[PDB]
């Protein structure tokens, strides 16, 4: 002591927060695609008429 | 809904399929306010015409 305290250092507490992948399992699929749009179709084939 | 030694065996379906009218309309397959049941002693037969 006398001017001041000495100091023994232990470690750093990080809290530390995340935000896990939960919706993301339901996307497996990646396309790195370098065009402008991305292009889909449906197409419904009503059958079950009389 | 069997008893016990395979007596008054009821078996239970439920059927909503839904074709599509002669009006182009949704319609039930099966009427959904009733209950039907039927054997397989009903003995049915395809009739075919002439074409």
């Amino acid at each position: 002591a006398g001017l001041y305290t000495t100091y023994q250092l232990l470690e750093v507490q990080r809290k530390l927060k995340t935000l896990p992948a939960f919706f993301l399992q339901w996307f497996p699929r990646q396309i790195n695609f370098q065009e402008d749009m991305i292009a889909f179709d449906k197409v419904i084939q009503d059958v079950t008429r009389v | 809904l069997v008893g016990a030694n395979g007596a008054g065996r009821m078996r239970i379906w439920v059927n909503t399929q839904k074709y599509r009218d002669q009006n182009d309309q949704e319609q039930f397959l099966m009427k959904q306010k009733a209950v039907m049941g039927i054997s397989s002693a009903i003995e049915g037969v395809r009739c075919f015409g002439a074409i």
